[PDB]
RNA sequence: UGUAGGAGACCGAUAGCAAACAAGUACCGUGAGGGAAAGAUGAAAUAGUACUCAGGAAUGAGCAAUUAAAUAGUACCUGAAA
RNA sequence: ACAUCUCCCUAGUGCAGAUCUUGGUGGAAGUAGCAACUAUUCAAAUGAGAACUUUGAAGACUGAAGUGGAGAAGGGUUUCUU
RNA sequence: AAAUAGAAAAAAGUAGGUAAGGGAAGUCGGCAAAAUAGAUCCGUAACUUCGGGAAAAGGAUUGGCUCUGAGGACAUUAUGUU
RNA sequence: ACGACUUUUUUGCCUCAGGGUGCUGUAAACAUGAAAGUAAACUUUACGAUCUGUUGAGGCUUAUCCCUAGUGGUAAAGUGU
């Protein structure tokens, strides 16, 4: 959710000129005299985000679980990693339970929650038939600039401290 | 402004003189005022 | 009646607000808290304690304040603000 | 309302309103003052102040002025004047001609000098 | 025209002299000048709204109270339409 | 104070309209709006009632081409106390 | 104190800022905005009525600290006071 | 925007505090420290931007960060059917 937003933020229209008397981020013209009435298809303003939506074809790269307490180490790299972050995730912290590593983008805010179903039809691509090999899966902070990855690499690497 | 001239001087303290209001014991037997910024002499 | 002392972050309460109106606000953030708190009509706010928050001016207050609340009965309810002062915000407790 | 008292305050005290202290205790009695005698007697016994002025310190200048006596702050980022502006050309030529004719004249007249090498001089 | 009379098949308060009135006034224009709005309680106020209660005070109400009449209460006749 | 159809003279005699004249009044609407000039806060007093009265404490601004002193025009008791 | 206050903080407006890589290719128009700008030291063309052009163009430098050197006035015959 | 929406109201929640994660970049203070020189003794004592040490220090880090049933809190008692 973004709140109600003006014909740019919610519909990607160019901005008037720079000349422009009433402003920059003015309205699309709607014209026609005759039908007399404003075409529906004219972008305007309201509503940006809050929308129901469907993404297709997502990939699971990983299914972790709970009891697994390498869950989020690789055979390439095998220190003792959960999925959670250095410091937790930002506004989530610990990651609870068993999880879904899927891939790319996913529609809404992190504390949403998100429905997976099944694919409408099998599929038969190339990227559904593969089988992922992981070498490594991040577990630096998101909260800082991630410059560390492990409470043990961070007092390994400093040392001495009051 | 602040000099003035005999005639002046008597007219000003004569329209001080009329501004008051009517007195009351006549009354018991119609008011024109004037207010300085509103209404000037025009003199 | 009782009287408490309790640590107000101030920098918290003042976060969203321009520089102009961080003073005041922050003024009605501990009035309001303070009230809040004691779960009071009236609440009154002691001149030392006014002195402490407008001494680095309109654009920087004290970020943490430490806070004396006392519920008074002597109907003739009210609750009086005030500021002890103190070192150090670490380790601070909200007790009596 | 103090004004009628302030007003007269100023005039008793010599003093600039805004610098002018009623205690904020007894204050009835000082409100019930209705005199420039009765004023009179409200500062004599301290009832009401001339405040002790904000009045700035020469210190800092003091420290600045000594740093341009040891010569610190005169170099040229520390300029925006012209060379005429930060020194007169004519002073300078006022100096030179004056000192070098009041030196002129007082070696002619105590006979350290002729008139004639004098005047070529 | 000024003053004094007598008048009327005239007008009856947006009419009629600009003016039924504290009007050639208020007010406006640098000034020459321009120039209004503006009558009605009742028979009698030497009948003008007493008194009480509730009201900070305005005011309201009264089993209280003037008048034949107060939804006649002095910006008071009747009181149309929007 | 009112009528006259019994008859007849007389008329400034019949309004929806003139972007009519004059006066009142709506819908528009609790809406447009109350947008120059850095910032006010705390406690008290007054009083029936205090963001904008008064006092005190803070914070600030005007910044000597001043929201400072004096004066002219012009205004004319605006002064000042109660 | 300004003809108001409070609370919220999105569009939109208005006065502002800031922007990767490109650098006027947008638009009638580099309009807007920005770049430039003070001093000292250098250096300065076409062209000219020889007066200018000219701050041309084009460069360099500039803080803080601790010093070094130069510039007066008085009075002892080379020395002092300041 | 406001309605509206998501919530929770004692196996919680808020509040601070602690701890985590960070972000900044080495605090004040003191040194019988050094330092271009300065002045005053015949190599010491005054003065000195600065730099180094104590010192990855000191600060800041939930408001729309993370964890903690750690502190203290956790009211009105109103309204429609």
């Amino acid at each position: 959710g973004h709140g109600t937003k003006g014909v740019v933020s919610r519909y990607g229209v160019k901005r008037l000129p720079r000349k422009t008397h009433r402003g920059l981020r003015k309205v699309a013209c709607i014209g026609a005299w005759h039908p007399a009435r404003v075409q529906f298809q004219i972008p305007r303003h309201g509503q940006k985000g809050y929308f129901h939506r469907t993404e297709r074809n997502k990939k699971i790269y990983r299914i972790g679980l709970k009891t697994d307490k390498n869950s989020a180490s690789t055979d390439a790299d095998i220190t003792e990693k959960k999925i959670t972050p250095m410091g937790g995730f930002p506004h989530y912290g610990v990651v609870n339970e068993d999880f879904l590593l899927l891939k790319g983008c996913v529609a809404g805010t992190k504390k949403r929650p998100i429905t997976l179903r099944k694919n409408i039809v099998p599929q038969v691509s190339r990227d559904a038939l593969a089988q992922v090999s992981l070498k490594f899966i991040d577990t630096s902070s998101k909260i800082g600039h991630g410059r560390f990855q492990t409470s043990e690499e961070k007092v390994k690497y400093y040392g001495p401290l009051k | 402004g602040s000099i003035k001239r005999f005639r002046l001087k008597q007219r000003l303290g004569k329209c001080r003189r009329q501004n008051r209001p009517v007195p009351h014991w006549y009354r018991l037997k119609n008011t024109k005022r004037r207010h300085w910024r509103r209404t000037k002499l025009g003199l | 009646p009782v009287t408490k002392f309790i640590t107000i972050n101030l920098s918290k309460l003042t976060h969203k607000v321009c520089y102009k109106r961080k003073a005041p606000r922050a003024i009605k953030e501990i009035r309001s808290i303070a009230g809040k708190l004691m779960h009071t009509k009236d609440v009154r706010l002691d001149v030392k304690l006014n002195k402490f928050i407008w001494s680095k001016g309109v654009r920087n207050p004290p970020k943490r304040v430490r806070v004396k609340l006392e519920r008074k009965r002597n109907e003739k309810m009210y609750t009086i603000v005030e500021h002890v002062m103190v070192d150090s915000y670490k380790g601070l407790v909200n007790e009596c | 309302s103090l004004t009628l008292q302030k007003r007269l305050a100023a005039s008793v005290l010599k003093c600039g309103k805004n610098k002018i202290w009623m205690d904020p205790n007894e204050i009835s009695e000082i409100s019930l003052a209705n005199s420039r005698f009765s004023i009179r007697k409200l500062y004599k016994e301290g009832l009401i102040l001339k405040k002790p002025q904000k009045v700035h310190s020469r210190a800092r200048v003091r420290l600045y002025k000594l740093a341009k006596r040891k010569g610190r702050h005169m170099g040229i980022g520390k300029r925006k004047g012209t060379k005429n502006a930060r020194t007169n050309q004519k002073t300078l030529w006022i100096k030179r001609q004056r000192v070098l004719r009041r030196l002129l004249k007082r070696l002619r007249d105590s006979k350290k000098v002729d008139r004639h090498l004098y005047h070529s001089f």
